[PDB]
């Protein structure tokens, strides 16, 4: 936990990082990403309960 | 009037019809799931 | 002619830096911000499990 | 950044793609029939 | 060439360069300017699944976003001064909506049979009058065919031709006595507000273009 | 050359037809406007009904214009 | 010749006048509509075949100066 | 001779510009039936024929207009 | 001739007619804005983008009208 | 010669008609003006920057006459 | 000759326009009537506003006057 904690302090993004490499370290992102494409979505169910959906009508 | 008339309609619709399929596929492919990443990866930072 | 349509649309720009390059600024820029507060907010979500 | 996903919806839009092959076989008679007005 | 070819290929530049380097460190909080994609993105996503329903919105999302984005990128372009409009070449557009057409009537032909018939009785009515409201459906189905073109070209059209006339006018208007050049201010703002319209109009065109067939859509996916 | 004038004639006389599907377009979004404004919640049913009476008052605009055309182009 | 023509063309364009009756007609038509719906909420289903009904015959008005055109010419 | 087959045309032209008027009243006597039926809910069964009525005498004098465009344009 | 330059400048006149009724038109969206939000106050947020559509699709038509006028006339 | 001349004249005249509509235009916006601030008493604040917009965009579809009318009186 | 006779009818067409400032007037003096019977106090604010809007709706009508006149003596 100490270790979590530290691994936590050394690494921590909310400046700005790569898309790349938020699917480099999770996969999940490109997994979901193509699931998506092969469903026929373009929502991201949840986007829109925590950041915008920048629309005025 | 002849004036909306050029002989060259031919010339206009074949660049016009293939800027469009370009357009199309360009943002199916890329840019559209290139806006999903960006999405999908604040949904996973939103998760953790 | 032509050239009555290039000083209106030099005018234009100026309504533009004028009105919309701050607003739009001011737009983008809250944005920016209320996406990065969310982000960093979740960031700090997690931190607090493991304390726990 | 940028990266292919395939988007199988592109064969989707297979009935917008013929009406397209149509129209522009069509205006090439068309621009034909008009430099003889 | 053609001065057409050459400005197409600007359109596909400019939408190129939207994505492939509007962000700087490819950015998780996203850029400045990759928020008016955001919006973009955001308000056709709640436009499409504003119209048509199911999941399959999603299916015709670059369909409805590739009619958005030429458009609102080609009332921008084409009313720049001395750039050769390809909007003002009408018979791109209205092939475009021809096609279009076409190509949700044998979408609607293909995916619901002869009971896409079913579209042109659209409400139970007297029998005597259940075919009349055929009759004037059908009518009214291909009015949908150039309407959607004809509004759109003829307004971009008409704001470079109204623009480029009051100009030459003002010239001449200059060109009167000094007197007449006090107060020859006040017609070149008149210009102004032309182009400033122009711009209102194209922006509202790309909506309205994007919602009608996004409405014909909904005709299309679910019948009537 | 008398058919060429008069084709101009003809044309010009046809716009008179548009006037009127332009009021008819301002009806329609003005009962949109006093609708919603009276509900409030109406409006999202509200709104793809009035986008389709747009087109279906505009259609009839459509065929005044394209007499026009077919008249211009002779 | 050059004269019958050219009344050919001058009255069709005369007959484009009469659809601008039914033009106005439909707005009115589809005004109430939205009226009624919003002033009621739940009649829109009773409404909507009426209104169907209405909208046709407003439009057929300008159909029947609209055939008189091909008429003419 | 070309000015009388002329005239024709140009009668029957103008007399199309008379439905116009009933075009708008048919419409009219519907917005009344539509505001009528949500203003009471159920006033519709008396209504209804009232309201065919209404637009067929309104669609009559469109007629009269057509009949004699006809009149005019055929002789 | 003198009767076919005469006819384009003729033919733009009677062109100009059509304008009147998008002008009209403008001004009656413009009244239910108004009139909208002085009876809800707040509907202002959805009706002002609302408002705005409907002024450009009347003004639309009046561009067509003035589009046709300049044809003639311009060439 | 004559004839054109002439027609520059009377299609100039036919072209006036226009203007008739941005008038009843303006009239319009001002009367709803009136009718809003009226049942509100204070709607005016919001209202009245509002009412500028339409009747300028009104009076804009009248401008767009008048020169036609100018375009072809002068030439 | 056909010159003169022109301008005359040009004339008679022009003033037509001033038929919308006509209405136009009223349209707005019956809304201050209207409002002021319905409020009887809006008066000293509506009142400027409604002289404000009676005179452009004239000003509209003079724009077809002015053109009558330029037709009439010219």
């Amino acid at each position: 936990l100490q270790s979590t904690l530290d691994n936590i302090q050394s690494a921590r993004p909310f400046d700005e990082l790569t898309v790349d490499d938020l699917t480099k370290i999770k996969p999940e992102i490109d997994a979901k990403v193509e699931e998506m494409v092969k469903k026929g979505k373009w929502d991201v169910p949840g986007y829109k309960d925590r950041f915008g959906n920048l629309n005025v009508m | 009037m002849p004036q909306l008339v050029p002989f060259y309609f031919m010339n206009q619709l074949t660049y016009g019809f293939l800027l469009m399929i370009t357009l199309l596929i360009l943002f199916s492919q890329f840019f559209l799931p290139m806006i999903l990443r960006l999405y999908v990866s604040r949904l996973f930072i939103s998760k953790l | 002619d032509e050239s009555i349509l290039l000083l209106t649309f030099l005018g234009f720009t100026g309504l533009v830096a004028k009105y919309l390059a701050p607003a739009y600024k001011d737009f983008a820029d809250a944005r920016m911000k209320k996406v990065s507060d969310v982000l960093n907010a979740s960031r700090n979500k997690h931190v607090e499990a493991v304390k726990d | 950044m940028l990266k292919r996903f395939p988007t199988p919806i592109l064969k989707v839009y297979w009935p917008f793609f013929v009406a397209g092959a149509a129209v522009y076989y069509g205006m090439s008679k068309a621009a034909d029939l008009s430099s003889n007005t | 060439l053609t001065t057409f070819s050459l400005y197409t290929i600007i359109v596909l530049l400019v939408i190129t360069s939207l994505y492939t380097l509007t962000n700087n460190n490819n950015k998780i909080i996203g850029s400045r300017w990759l928020i008016s994609q955001e919006a973009i993105y955001d308000t056709i996503m709640n436009m499409t699944k504003g119209q048509i329903g199911g999941k399959n919105w999603g299916l015709y999302f670059p369909m409805i976003f590739t009619l958005f984005m030429f458009i609102f990128i080609a009332n921008l372009i084409s009313m720049i001064p001395y750039s050769f409009a390809l909007s003002a070449h009408l018979v791109f557009i209205i092939s475009l909506s021809i096609v279009i057409w076409l190509g949700n009537t044998i979408l609607g032909l293909y995916k619901h049979g002869w009971v896409f018939f079913s579209l042109f009785v659209p409400a139970g009515t007297p029998l005597p009058l259940v075919p009349l409201l055929v009759i004037i459906e059908t009518l009214s189905y291909f009015a949908r065919a150039i309407s959607l073109g004809l509004r759109l070209g003829s307004n971009i059209l008409a704001g470079h031709l109204l623009m480029v006339i009051l100009a030459g006018l003002t010239f001449n208007f200059m060109l009167i006595n000094l007197f007449t050049l006090v107060f020859g201010f006040v017609p070149l703002a008149m210009i102004l507000a032309i182009m400033m319209l122009e711009f209102a109009i194209g922006i509202i065109q790309g909506y309205v273009w994007a919602i009608l067939t996004a409405s014909y859509l909904k005709d299309a996916v679910y019948l009537h | 050359q008398l058919v060429l004038a008069a084709k101009y004639i003809g044309a010009g006389i046809s716009t008179i037809g548009l006037l009127g599907a332009g009021i008819g377009i301002a009806i329609v979004f003005a009962a949109l406007i006093n609708g919603v404004s009276r509900n409030p919640s109406i409006k999202d049913t509200v709104f793809p009904m009035a986008i389709l009476g747009f087109a279906l008052s505009e259609a009839t605009g459509l065929f005044c214009l394209m007499v026009s055309f077919l008249l211009l182009f002779g």
